[PDB]
Protein backbone atom coordinates (compact mmCIF):
# COMPACT_ATOMS: atom_id res chain seq x y z
CA UNK A 1 0.00 0.00 0.00
CA UNK A 2 0.93 3.59 -1.04
CA UNK A 3 2.62 5.86 1.94
CA UNK A 4 1.27 9.17 1.96
CA UNK A 5 0.04 12.05 4.45
CA UNK A 6 -1.46 15.44 3.61
CA UNK A 7 -1.65 17.68 7.49
CA UNK A 8 -3.25 20.39 7.90
CA UNK A 9 -2.17 23.41 10.00
CA UNK A 10 -4.11 23.46 13.05
CA UNK A 11 -5.24 26.52 14.94
CA UNK A 12 -2.51 29.33 14.16
CA UNK A 13 -3.28 32.42 12.42
CA UNK A 14 -0.73 34.69 14.20
CA UNK A 15 3.42 34.67 12.45
CA UNK A 16 5.10 33.77 15.25
CA UNK A 17 8.19 32.09 15.73
CA UNK A 18 7.12 28.81 16.65
CA UNK A 19 6.81 24.46 15.66
CA UNK A 20 3.15 24.45 14.23
CA UNK A 21 0.65 22.17 14.94
CA UNK A 22 -1.14 19.85 12.63
CA UNK A 23 -4.96 17.98 11.68
CA UNK A 24 -3.71 14.64 11.17
CA UNK A 25 -6.70 12.68 12.24
CA UNK A 26 -9.53 11.52 9.43
CA UNK A 27 -12.33 13.92 9.28
CA UNK A 28 -9.90 17.02 10.10
CA UNK A 29 -10.94 18.45 6.89
CA UNK A 30 -8.52 17.14 4.13
CA UNK A 31 -6.38 15.73 6.36
CA UNK A 32 -4.78 12.10 5.34
CA UNK A 33 -2.31 9.76 7.31
CA UNK A 34 -1.91 6.80 5.74
CA UNK A 35 -0.50 3.30 7.70
CA UNK A 36 3.10 3.88 7.57
CA UNK A 37 2.68 7.09 9.45
CA UNK A 38 1.90 8.54 12.65
CA UNK A 39 1.74 12.14 14.24
CA UNK A 40 2.37 12.37 17.70
CA UNK A 41 0.36 15.60 18.93
CA UNK A 42 2.39 16.42 21.80
CA UNK A 43 5.45 16.77 20.26
CA UNK A 44 4.29 18.20 16.97
CA UNK A 45 6.37 15.30 14.97
CA UNK A 46 5.63 13.22 12.00
CA UNK A 47 7.22 9.82 12.06
CA UNK A 48 7.56 7.62 9.11
CA UNK A 49 7.85 3.89 10.25
CA UNK A 50 9.21 2.62 6.66
CA UNK A 51 13.18 3.52 5.40
CA UNK A 52 13.55 5.19 1.61
CA UNK A 53 13.04 7.86 -0.42
CA UNK A 54 10.71 10.21 0.21
CA UNK A 55 9.45 13.49 -1.53
CA UNK A 56 8.15 16.03 1.02
CA UNK A 57 6.23 19.19 0.65
CA UNK A 58 5.05 22.33 2.63
CA UNK A 59 2.83 24.54 1.24
CA UNK A 60 2.23 27.97 3.17
CA UNK A 61 -0.62 30.18 2.28
CA UNK A 62 -0.40 33.66 3.76
CA UNK A 63 -3.60 36.21 3.58
CA UNK A 64 -3.09 40.08 4.54
CA UNK A 65 -5.54 41.04 7.48
CA UNK A 66 -5.52 44.56 7.21
CA UNK A 67 -7.22 47.13 4.39
CA UNK A 68 1.28 52.06 5.88
CA UNK A 69 3.90 49.90 3.68
CA UNK A 70 4.40 46.38 5.53
CA UNK A 71 7.38 44.29 4.22
CA UNK A 72 9.25 41.60 5.41
CA UNK A 73 9.35 37.65 5.30
CA UNK A 74 7.67 34.13 6.29
CA UNK A 75 9.01 30.83 6.53
CA UNK A 76 8.19 27.35 7.02
CA UNK A 77 11.11 25.14 8.22
CA UNK A 78 11.77 21.02 7.35
CA UNK A 79 13.12 19.79 11.15
CA UNK A 80 14.51 16.50 10.72
CA UNK A 81 15.54 14.28 13.83
CA UNK A 82 17.90 12.43 12.61
CA UNK A 83 19.01 15.47 10.32
CA UNK A 84 19.12 14.83 6.24
CA UNK A 85 22.77 16.09 5.43
CA UNK A 86 21.20 19.48 3.67
CA UNK A 87 19.88 21.51 6.58
CA UNK A 88 19.84 24.50 4.75
CA UNK A 89 17.87 24.18 1.68
CA UNK A 90 15.58 22.61 3.97
CA UNK A 91 13.23 25.93 4.39
CA UNK A 92 10.16 27.03 2.52
CA UNK A 93 10.51 31.91 2.53
CA UNK A 94 8.15 33.75 1.40
CA UNK A 95 9.32 37.04 0.92
CA UNK A 96 6.63 40.18 1.55
CA UNK A 97 6.43 43.55 -0.13
CA UNK A 98 3.40 46.79 0.13
CA UNK A 99 2.45 44.95 -2.95
CA UNK A 100 1.72 41.71 -1.61
CA UNK A 101 -1.66 43.03 0.19
CA UNK A 102 -3.35 43.09 -3.17
CA UNK A 103 -3.22 39.42 -3.66
CA UNK A 104 -6.42 37.25 -1.18
CA UNK A 105 -3.62 34.79 -0.95
CA UNK A 106 0.20 34.50 -0.89
CA UNK A 107 0.53 30.98 -2.01
CA UNK A 108 4.20 29.31 -1.97
CA UNK A 109 5.56 25.55 -1.82
CA UNK A 110 8.37 23.71 -1.56
CA UNK A 111 9.10 20.07 -2.31
CA UNK A 112 12.43 17.99 -1.78
CA UNK A 113 12.89 14.70 -2.52
CA UNK A 114 15.07 13.25 1.10
CA UNK A 115 15.95 9.92 1.94
CA UNK A 116 14.47 9.04 5.46
CA UNK A 117 15.71 6.42 8.06
CA UNK A 118 12.92 3.97 10.05
CA UNK A 119 11.36 5.95 12.59
CA UNK A 120 12.39 9.23 11.42
CA UNK A 121 10.61 12.42 13.02
CA UNK A 122 9.66 15.18 10.85
CA UNK A 123 8.39 18.74 12.74
CA UNK A 124 7.67 21.97 10.93
CA UNK A 125 8.82 25.16 12.49
CA UNK A 126 7.22 28.87 11.70
CA UNK A 127 9.63 31.86 11.11
CA UNK A 128 8.73 35.59 10.40
CA UNK A 129 10.38 38.96 10.63
CA UNK A 130 7.56 41.78 10.00
CA UNK A 131 8.77 45.57 10.12
CA UNK A 132 7.17 48.50 8.35
CA UNK A 133 4.41 49.67 10.87
CA UNK A 134 4.04 49.04 14.72
CA UNK A 135 1.09 45.94 13.65
CA UNK A 136 3.71 44.72 11.75
CA UNK A 137 3.23 41.10 12.61
CA UNK A 138 -0.89 41.30 12.63
CA UNK A 139 -1.17 42.68 9.16
CA UNK A 140 -0.14 39.27 7.84
CA UNK A 141 -1.82 35.55 8.93
CA UNK A 142 -2.15 32.13 7.89
CA UNK A 143 -4.72 31.61 5.55
CA UNK A 144 -7.92 30.36 6.69
CA UNK A 145 -10.01 28.23 4.75
CA UNK A 146 -7.38 27.64 2.47
CA UNK A 147 -5.00 26.37 4.89
CA UNK A 148 -1.24 25.87 5.15
CA UNK A 149 -0.22 22.27 4.38
CA UNK A 150 2.78 19.54 5.10
CA UNK A 151 2.93 15.96 3.71
CA UNK A 152 5.60 13.47 2.03
CA UNK A 153 4.84 10.55 0.18
CA UNK A 154 7.28 7.35 -0.65
CA UNK A 155 8.74 7.39 -4.04
CA UNK A 156 11.28 4.11 -3.65
CA UNK A 157 11.38 2.08 -0.29
CA UNK A 158 14.87 0.80 -0.02
CA UNK A 159 16.28 -2.58 -0.52
CA UNK B 1 -37.75 5.92 14.22
CA UNK B 2 -34.96 6.69 11.71
CA UNK B 3 -32.39 4.14 11.32
CA UNK B 4 -31.25 3.47 7.87
CA UNK B 5 -27.54 2.48 7.00
CA UNK B 6 -26.67 6.02 5.64
CA UNK B 7 -24.98 9.59 6.46
CA UNK B 8 -28.32 11.15 6.19
CA UNK B 9 -28.86 9.21 9.32
CA UNK B 10 -26.13 11.49 11.25
CA UNK B 11 -25.89 14.20 13.56
CA UNK B 12 -24.02 17.42 12.97
CA UNK B 13 -20.47 17.22 15.24
CA UNK B 14 -20.03 14.50 12.83
CA UNK B 15 -18.14 12.89 9.17
CA UNK B 16 -19.60 9.98 7.47
CA UNK B 17 -17.86 8.23 4.61
CA UNK B 18 -20.83 7.04 2.01
CA UNK B 19 -19.34 3.57 1.01
CA UNK B 20 -19.16 2.71 4.66
CA UNK B 21 -21.63 4.71 6.68
CA UNK B 22 -20.19 5.43 10.08
CA UNK B 23 -20.69 8.51 12.57
CA UNK B 24 -17.66 9.74 13.58
CA UNK B 25 -17.27 12.59 15.78
CA UNK B 26 -15.47 15.56 14.42
CA UNK B 27 -11.48 15.98 15.43
CA UNK B 28 -10.44 18.43 17.76
CA UNK B 29 -10.86 21.96 16.77
CA UNK B 30 -12.82 20.83 13.40
CA UNK B 31 -16.69 21.28 13.01
CA UNK B 32 -19.46 20.00 11.38
CA UNK B 33 -23.33 22.14 11.29
CA UNK B 34 -24.81 19.31 9.05
CA UNK B 35 -24.48 15.83 9.79
CA UNK B 36 -23.05 13.16 7.34
CA UNK B 37 -20.85 15.09 5.37
CA UNK B 38 -17.45 13.28 3.88
CA UNK B 39 -15.56 15.46 6.33
CA UNK B 40 -15.54 17.94 9.13
CA UNK B 41 -14.20 21.97 8.74
CA UNK B 42 -11.27 23.15 10.15
CA UNK B 43 -11.93 25.80 12.87
CA UNK B 44 -11.46 29.87 11.92
CA UNK B 45 -9.10 31.25 14.78
CA UNK B 46 -9.26 34.61 16.00
CA UNK B 47 -6.09 36.69 16.84
CA UNK B 48 -4.30 39.49 16.36
CA UNK B 49 -6.68 42.28 14.82
CA UNK B 50 -9.43 39.81 15.45
CA UNK B 51 -10.71 38.44 18.51
CA UNK B 52 -13.59 36.01 19.23
CA UNK B 53 -17.13 36.35 19.29
CA UNK B 54 -18.24 32.94 19.03
CA UNK B 55 -16.18 30.10 19.79
CA UNK B 56 -15.45 26.86 18.01
CA UNK B 57 -17.59 23.71 18.87
CA UNK B 58 -18.23 20.40 17.06
CA UNK B 59 -21.22 22.16 15.69
CA UNK B 60 -20.29 25.81 14.48
CA UNK B 61 -17.19 27.57 13.61
CA UNK B 62 -15.55 30.23 15.31
CA UNK B 63 -17.04 33.61 14.57
CA UNK B 64 -14.53 36.72 14.72
CA UNK B 65 -14.71 40.38 15.73
CA UNK B 66 -12.12 42.89 15.32
CA UNK B 67 -10.33 44.45 18.61
CA UNK B 68 -11.12 47.54 19.89
CA UNK B 69 -10.43 50.78 17.53
CA UNK B 70 -10.97 48.80 14.24
CA UNK B 71 -13.94 47.14 12.81
CA UNK B 72 -15.45 44.20 10.51
CA UNK B 73 -14.97 44.23 6.62
CA UNK B 74 -16.39 41.15 4.47
CA UNK B 75 -19.71 39.02 5.24
CA UNK B 76 -17.67 36.44 7.44
CA UNK B 77 -15.12 39.69 8.97
CA UNK B 78 -12.22 38.66 6.73
CA UNK B 79 -10.51 41.83 6.67
CA UNK B 80 -10.29 44.81 9.75
CA UNK B 81 -10.47 48.63 8.98
CA UNK B 82 -9.38 51.39 11.38
CA UNK B 83 -12.67 52.89 12.82
CA UNK B 84 -13.28 56.29 11.54
CA UNK B 85 -11.96 59.47 12.13
CA UNK B 86 -14.04 62.94 12.22
CA UNK B 87 -14.63 63.82 8.70
CA UNK B 88 -15.58 60.29 7.80
CA UNK B 89 -18.54 57.73 8.35
CA UNK B 90 -19.02 53.94 8.49
CA UNK B 91 -20.60 52.22 5.58
CA UNK B 92 -20.91 49.00 3.40
CA UNK B 93 -17.51 49.21 1.54
CA UNK B 94 -16.17 50.82 5.52
CA UNK B 95 -14.61 54.31 6.09
CA UNK B 96 -15.86 56.57 3.63
CA UNK B 97 -15.14 60.52 3.82
CA UNK B 98 -18.20 62.58 4.36
CA UNK B 99 -19.78 64.17 0.66
CA UNK B 100 -19.38 67.75 -0.16
CA UNK B 101 -21.26 70.18 2.40
CA UNK B 102 -21.34 67.08 4.89
CA UNK B 103 -18.96 66.39 7.94
CA UNK B 104 -18.91 64.39 11.16
CA UNK B 105 -17.58 65.80 14.53
CA UNK B 106 -17.25 62.25 15.95
CA UNK B 107 -13.83 60.17 16.09
CA UNK B 108 -14.58 56.43 15.51
CA UNK B 109 -18.38 56.84 15.94
CA UNK B 110 -21.90 58.46 14.26
CA UNK B 111 -22.97 59.29 11.31
CA UNK B 112 -22.44 62.61 9.32
CA UNK B 113 -24.94 65.36 8.35
CA UNK B 114 -25.17 68.22 6.57
CA UNK B 115 -25.70 70.53 9.18
CA UNK B 116 -14.14 71.89 6.67
CA UNK B 117 -15.21 68.37 6.91
CA UNK B 118 -14.45 67.47 10.51
CA UNK B 119 -16.50 71.01 11.89
CA UNK B 120 -19.32 73.64 11.27
CA UNK C 1 3.99 -2.79 -6.34
CA UNK C 2 6.32 -0.05 -6.15
CA UNK C 3 5.21 3.62 -5.77
CA UNK C 4 3.71 5.44 -8.82
CA UNK C 5 5.39 9.19 -8.92
CA UNK C 6 6.00 11.66 -11.43
CA UNK C 7 7.48 15.48 -11.54
CA UNK C 8 7.57 16.68 -14.92
CA UNK C 9 9.48 20.22 -15.78
CA UNK C 10 7.96 22.36 -18.27
CA UNK C 11 10.24 22.13 -21.43
CA UNK C 12 11.31 24.96 -23.85
CA UNK C 13 9.30 27.84 -23.02
CA UNK C 14 8.99 31.30 -21.58
CA UNK C 15 6.79 33.47 -24.10
CA UNK C 16 3.12 33.07 -22.47
CA UNK C 17 1.32 31.76 -24.96
CA UNK C 18 -1.93 30.16 -25.36
CA UNK C 19 -0.76 26.46 -25.92
CA UNK C 20 -0.34 22.78 -24.71
CA UNK C 21 2.65 22.71 -22.86
CA UNK C 22 5.87 20.41 -23.33
CA UNK C 23 7.91 19.00 -20.58
CA UNK C 24 11.11 17.55 -19.02
CA UNK C 25 10.74 13.54 -18.23
CA UNK C 26 13.97 11.73 -19.19
CA UNK C 27 16.18 11.09 -16.58
CA UNK C 28 18.92 13.53 -15.77
CA UNK C 29 16.37 16.35 -16.99
CA UNK C 30 17.15 18.47 -14.35
CA UNK C 31 14.69 17.12 -11.38
CA UNK C 32 12.71 14.97 -13.69
CA UNK C 33 11.54 11.89 -12.38
CA UNK C 34 8.93 9.38 -14.31
CA UNK C 35 8.42 5.84 -12.33
CA UNK C 36 7.34 2.83 -13.96
CA UNK C 37 3.21 2.80 -15.10
CA UNK C 38 4.03 6.07 -16.55
CA UNK C 39 4.73 7.48 -19.98
CA UNK C 40 5.37 10.47 -21.08
CA UNK C 41 4.61 11.31 -25.47
CA UNK C 42 6.51 13.86 -25.84
CA UNK C 43 4.51 14.51 -29.69
CA UNK C 44 1.42 14.12 -28.09
CA UNK C 45 2.79 16.07 -24.59
CA UNK C 46 1.19 13.75 -22.27
CA UNK C 47 1.49 11.83 -19.14
CA UNK C 48 0.20 8.61 -19.58
CA UNK C 49 -1.14 6.63 -16.26
CA UNK C 50 -0.97 2.94 -16.69
CA UNK C 51 -2.82 1.77 -13.85
CA UNK C 52 -6.15 3.15 -12.27
CA UNK C 53 -6.70 4.77 -8.85
CA UNK C 54 -6.64 7.95 -6.73
CA UNK C 55 -3.72 10.56 -8.03
CA UNK C 56 -3.12 13.43 -5.88
CA UNK C 57 -1.59 15.50 -8.97
CA UNK C 58 -0.35 18.85 -8.75
CA UNK C 59 0.78 21.89 -10.65
CA UNK C 60 3.48 24.72 -9.75
CA UNK C 61 3.33 27.95 -11.54
CA UNK C 62 6.37 29.78 -11.64
CA UNK C 63 6.62 33.43 -13.43
CA UNK C 64 9.29 36.38 -13.48
CA UNK C 65 9.06 39.78 -14.98
CA UNK C 66 11.27 40.62 -17.81
CA UNK C 67 10.88 44.29 -18.11
CA UNK C 68 13.00 47.29 -15.53
CA UNK C 69 10.24 50.24 -16.32
CA UNK C 70 7.92 50.58 -13.00
CA UNK C 71 6.23 53.63 -15.38
CA UNK C 72 3.90 51.26 -17.27
CA UNK C 73 1.04 49.50 -15.26
CA UNK C 74 0.86 46.08 -16.62
CA UNK C 75 -1.98 43.37 -15.14
CA UNK C 76 -3.98 40.37 -15.78
CA UNK C 77 -3.76 36.86 -15.18
CA UNK C 78 -1.59 33.57 -15.87
CA UNK C 79 -3.48 29.99 -15.71
CA UNK C 80 -2.22 26.48 -15.64
CA UNK C 81 -5.10 23.84 -16.96
CA UNK C 82 -5.24 20.09 -16.31
CA UNK C 83 -6.53 18.32 -19.21
CA UNK C 84 -7.44 14.80 -19.25
CA UNK C 85 -8.36 12.88 -22.34
CA UNK C 86 -10.14 9.89 -20.92
CA UNK C 87 -11.97 12.67 -18.77
CA UNK C 88 -12.76 13.07 -14.73
CA UNK C 89 -14.86 14.50 -12.88
CA UNK C 90 -13.89 18.11 -11.22
CA UNK C 91 -15.21 19.51 -7.85
CA UNK C 92 -12.56 22.61 -8.59
CA UNK C 93 -12.49 24.11 -12.56
CA UNK C 94 -7.14 24.82 -12.87
CA UNK C 95 -3.92 27.26 -11.29
CA UNK C 96 -4.45 30.69 -11.89
CA UNK C 97 -2.54 33.79 -10.69
CA UNK C 98 -3.58 37.11 -10.94
CA UNK C 99 -0.80 39.85 -11.99
CA UNK C 100 -0.55 43.34 -11.07
CA UNK C 101 1.18 46.76 -11.81
CA UNK C 102 3.60 45.98 -9.09
CA UNK C 103 3.97 42.19 -9.03
CA UNK C 104 7.25 43.32 -11.12
CA UNK C 105 8.58 44.22 -7.71
CA UNK C 106 8.75 40.20 -7.24
CA UNK C 107 11.87 38.47 -8.89
CA UNK C 108 8.89 35.66 -9.14
CA UNK C 109 5.57 35.21 -8.32
CA UNK C 110 4.82 31.83 -7.42
CA UNK C 111 1.67 29.59 -7.15
CA UNK C 112 0.54 25.79 -6.44
CA UNK C 113 -2.30 23.35 -7.46
CA UNK C 114 -3.10 19.76 -5.89
CA UNK C 115 -6.28 17.39 -6.56
CA UNK C 116 -6.88 14.16 -5.80
CA UNK C 117 -8.26 12.65 -8.62
CA UNK C 118 -9.81 9.47 -9.77
CA UNK C 119 -7.71 8.33 -13.09
CA UNK C 120 -8.05 5.58 -15.47
CA UNK C 121 -6.02 2.89 -16.86
CA UNK C 122 -4.04 4.42 -19.56
CA UNK C 123 -5.39 7.98 -18.18
CA UNK C 124 -3.99 10.60 -21.16
CA UNK C 125 -2.81 14.02 -19.04
CA UNK C 126 -1.62 17.21 -20.51
CA UNK C 127 -1.04 21.04 -19.61
CA UNK C 128 -2.61 23.58 -21.06
CA UNK C 129 -0.52 27.26 -20.72
CA UNK C 130 -3.72 30.00 -20.65
CA UNK C 131 -2.52 33.74 -20.18
CA UNK C 132 -4.34 37.51 -20.28
CA UNK C 133 -2.30 40.20 -19.88
CA UNK C 134 -3.13 43.81 -20.60
CA UNK C 135 -1.90 47.86 -19.69
CA UNK C 136 0.94 48.08 -21.99
CA UNK C 137 1.36 47.04 -26.13
CA UNK C 138 4.34 45.09 -24.78
CA UNK C 139 1.99 43.02 -21.94
CA UNK C 140 2.93 39.86 -23.45
CA UNK C 141 6.44 40.31 -23.30
CA UNK C 142 6.73 41.66 -20.06
CA UNK C 143 6.13 38.56 -18.08
CA UNK C 144 7.74 35.20 -18.42
CA UNK C 145 7.79 31.64 -17.34
CA UNK C 146 10.32 31.48 -14.60
CA UNK C 147 14.00 30.00 -14.94
CA UNK C 148 15.90 27.80 -13.34
CA UNK C 149 13.00 27.54 -10.75
CA UNK C 150 10.98 26.27 -13.66
CA UNK C 151 6.81 25.38 -13.92
CA UNK C 152 6.33 22.04 -12.60
CA UNK C 153 3.86 19.41 -13.26
CA UNK C 154 3.28 15.84 -11.15
CA UNK C 155 1.08 12.66 -9.34
CA UNK C 156 1.51 10.09 -7.58
CA UNK C 157 -0.98 7.17 -6.82
CA UNK C 158 -2.68 7.49 -3.22
CA UNK C 159 -4.36 4.55 -3.20
CA UNK C 160 -4.62 1.82 -6.20
CA UNK C 161 -8.54 1.16 -7.03
CA UNK C 162 -6.77 -2.27 -6.73
CA UNK C 163 -4.48 -2.20 -4.11
CA UNK C 164 -4.33 -5.87 -3.36
CA UNK D 1 31.10 10.37 -11.26
CA UNK D 2 32.35 13.73 -10.49
CA UNK D 3 35.31 13.01 -12.94
CA UNK D 4 33.00 12.58 -15.31
CA UNK D 5 33.63 15.35 -18.22
CA UNK D 6 30.94 18.09 -18.96
CA UNK D 7 27.85 17.20 -21.22
CA UNK D 8 27.35 14.09 -18.54
CA UNK D 9 25.16 13.57 -15.70
CA UNK D 10 26.37 10.91 -13.08
CA UNK D 11 24.58 9.21 -10.17
CA UNK D 12 26.68 7.85 -7.25
CA UNK D 13 24.77 4.36 -6.78
CA UNK D 14 25.78 3.06 -10.21
CA UNK D 15 28.54 5.31 -11.45
CA UNK D 16 27.98 5.91 -15.25
CA UNK D 17 28.77 8.81 -17.45
CA UNK D 18 25.20 9.18 -18.90
CA UNK D 19 25.73 12.19 -21.58
CA UNK D 20 22.63 15.22 -21.18
CA UNK D 21 19.02 14.49 -22.22
CA UNK D 22 17.63 16.17 -25.68
CA UNK D 23 17.06 20.08 -24.58
CA UNK D 24 19.66 20.18 -21.11
CA UNK D 25 23.66 20.67 -20.41
CA UNK D 26 26.25 20.75 -17.57
CA UNK D 27 29.28 22.75 -18.00
CA UNK D 28 30.95 20.13 -15.22
CA UNK D 29 29.96 16.92 -15.31
CA UNK D 30 29.94 15.16 -12.11
CA UNK D 31 26.57 16.43 -11.45
CA UNK D 32 23.60 14.33 -10.48
CA UNK D 33 21.69 15.21 -13.23
CA UNK D 34 21.47 17.87 -16.43
CA UNK D 35 20.54 21.52 -15.89
CA UNK D 36 17.85 22.73 -18.59
CA UNK D 37 18.40 25.03 -21.12
CA UNK D 38 17.34 29.03 -20.90
CA UNK D 39 14.46 30.01 -23.92
CA UNK D 40 15.07 33.45 -25.21
CA UNK D 41 12.10 35.08 -26.53
CA UNK D 42 10.30 38.16 -26.42
CA UNK D 43 12.67 40.90 -25.52
CA UNK D 44 15.48 38.52 -25.01
CA UNK D 45 17.38 37.16 -28.26
CA UNK D 46 19.85 34.43 -28.79
CA UNK D 47 23.46 34.98 -29.21
CA UNK D 48 24.53 31.26 -27.81
CA UNK D 49 22.39 28.80 -28.56
CA UNK D 50 22.45 25.60 -26.02
CA UNK D 51 24.60 22.68 -26.39
CA UNK D 52 25.48 19.85 -23.97
CA UNK D 53 28.10 21.66 -22.19
CA UNK D 54 26.89 25.51 -22.23
CA UNK D 55 23.77 27.18 -22.06
CA UNK D 56 21.76 29.79 -24.30
CA UNK D 57 22.71 32.84 -23.47
CA UNK D 58 19.96 36.09 -23.90
CA UNK D 59 20.45 39.47 -25.20
CA UNK D 60 17.99 42.08 -25.51
CA UNK D 61 15.94 42.73 -29.05
CA UNK D 62 17.53 46.11 -30.78
CA UNK D 63 16.33 49.01 -28.60
CA UNK D 64 16.94 47.61 -25.73
CA UNK D 65 19.86 46.56 -23.23
CA UNK D 66 20.74 43.53 -20.72
CA UNK D 67 20.07 44.14 -17.02
CA UNK D 68 21.38 41.64 -14.36
CA UNK D 69 23.84 39.66 -14.80
CA UNK D 70 22.73 36.35 -16.64
CA UNK D 71 20.70 39.10 -18.50
CA UNK D 72 17.53 38.84 -16.26
CA UNK D 73 15.49 42.04 -17.19
CA UNK D 74 15.69 44.30 -20.35
CA UNK D 75 15.51 48.07 -20.75
CA UNK D 76 15.06 50.31 -23.10
CA UNK D 77 18.09 52.12 -24.66
CA UNK D 78 18.70 55.78 -23.72
CA UNK D 79 21.42 57.40 -25.93
CA UNK D 80 25.38 57.02 -26.28
CA UNK D 81 25.69 60.71 -26.69
CA UNK D 82 26.81 60.92 -22.60
CA UNK D 83 24.58 64.18 -22.48
CA UNK D 84 22.67 62.63 -19.50
CA UNK D 85 20.17 61.61 -21.53
C1 LIG E 1 11.50 35.47 14.64
O1 LIG E 1 12.86 35.08 14.41
C2 LIG E 1 13.47 35.87 13.39
C3 LIG E 1 14.80 35.24 13.01
O2 LIG E 1 14.54 34.09 12.19
C4 LIG E 1 13.56 37.33 13.86
O3 LIG E 1 14.02 38.13 12.76
C5 LIG E 1 15.08 39.03 12.98
O4 LIG E 1 14.60 40.19 13.67
C6 LIG E 1 15.56 41.22 13.92
C7 LIG E 1 14.86 42.31 14.73
O5 LIG E 1 13.99 41.71 15.69
C8 LIG E 1 16.14 41.73 12.59
O6 LIG E 1 17.22 42.61 12.90
C9 LIG E 1 17.33 43.83 12.19
O7 LIG E 1 18.43 43.75 11.26
C10 LIG E 1 18.66 44.92 10.47
C11 LIG E 1 19.75 44.63 9.44
O8 LIG E 1 19.29 45.01 8.14
C12 LIG E 1 18.99 46.11 11.39
O9 LIG E 1 18.99 47.31 10.60
C13 LIG E 1 17.96 46.26 12.52
O10 LIG E 1 18.43 47.21 13.50
C14 LIG E 1 17.56 44.95 13.21
O11 LIG E 1 18.56 44.54 14.16
C15 LIG E 1 16.63 40.57 11.70
O12 LIG E 1 16.93 41.09 10.40
C16 LIG E 1 15.65 39.38 11.61
N1 LIG E 1 16.23 38.16 11.07
C17 LIG E 1 16.66 37.97 9.82
C18 LIG E 1 17.47 36.72 9.64
O13 LIG E 1 16.37 38.69 8.87
C19 LIG E 1 12.19 37.86 14.33
O14 LIG E 1 12.32 39.12 15.02
C20 LIG E 1 11.43 36.88 15.23
N2 LIG E 1 10.06 37.35 15.35
C21 LIG E 1 9.44 37.45 16.52
C22 LIG E 1 7.99 37.07 16.51
O15 LIG E 1 10.01 37.83 17.54
C1 LIG F 1 -5.50 33.48 -24.45
O1 LIG F 1 -6.86 33.09 -24.19
C2 LIG F 1 -7.51 33.98 -23.28
C3 LIG F 1 -8.84 33.37 -22.82
O2 LIG F 1 -8.55 32.32 -21.89
C4 LIG F 1 -7.63 35.37 -23.91
O3 LIG F 1 -8.13 36.29 -22.93
C5 LIG F 1 -9.22 37.10 -23.27
O4 LIG F 1 -8.79 38.18 -24.12
C6 LIG F 1 -9.79 39.11 -24.53
C7 LIG F 1 -9.15 40.12 -25.48
O5 LIG F 1 -8.05 39.55 -26.19
C8 LIG F 1 -10.40 39.78 -23.29
O6 LIG F 1 -11.53 40.57 -23.68
C9 LIG F 1 -11.63 41.89 -23.18
O7 LIG F 1 -12.61 41.97 -22.14
C10 LIG F 1 -12.74 43.27 -21.54
C11 LIG F 1 -13.66 43.20 -20.32
O8 LIG F 1 -14.23 41.89 -20.18
C12 LIG F 1 -13.23 44.27 -22.60
O9 LIG F 1 -13.19 45.60 -22.07
C13 LIG F 1 -12.38 44.22 -23.88
O10 LIG F 1 -13.03 44.94 -24.93
C14 LIG F 1 -11.99 42.81 -24.35
O11 LIG F 1 -13.05 42.22 -25.09
C15 LIG F 1 -10.82 38.76 -22.22
O12 LIG F 1 -11.07 39.45 -20.99
C16 LIG F 1 -9.82 37.62 -21.96
N1 LIG F 1 -10.36 36.45 -21.28
C17 LIG F 1 -10.96 36.39 -20.09
C18 LIG F 1 -10.43 35.50 -19.02
O13 LIG F 1 -12.00 36.99 -19.88
C19 LIG F 1 -6.27 35.88 -24.42
O14 LIG F 1 -6.43 37.03 -25.27
C20 LIG F 1 -5.47 34.82 -25.18
N2 LIG F 1 -4.11 35.29 -25.36
C21 LIG F 1 -3.49 35.24 -26.54
C22 LIG F 1 -2.06 34.77 -26.50
O15 LIG F 1 -4.03 35.57 -27.59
Amino acid sequence: SPVFAKLLAKNQASLCNTTLNWHSQDGAGSSYLSQGLRYEEDKKELVVDSPGLYYVFLELKLSPTFTHKVQGWVSLVLQAKPQVDDFDNLALTVELFPCSMENKLVDRSWSQLLLLKAGHRLSVGLRAYLHGAQDAYRDWELSYPNTTSFGLFLVKPDN
Amino acid sequence: DPVQNSCDNCQPGTFCRKYNPVCKSCPPSTFSSIGGQPNCNICRVCAGYFRFKKFCSSTHNAECECIEGFHCLGPQCTRCEKDCRPGQELTKQGCKTCSLGTFNDQNGTGVCRPWTTEKD
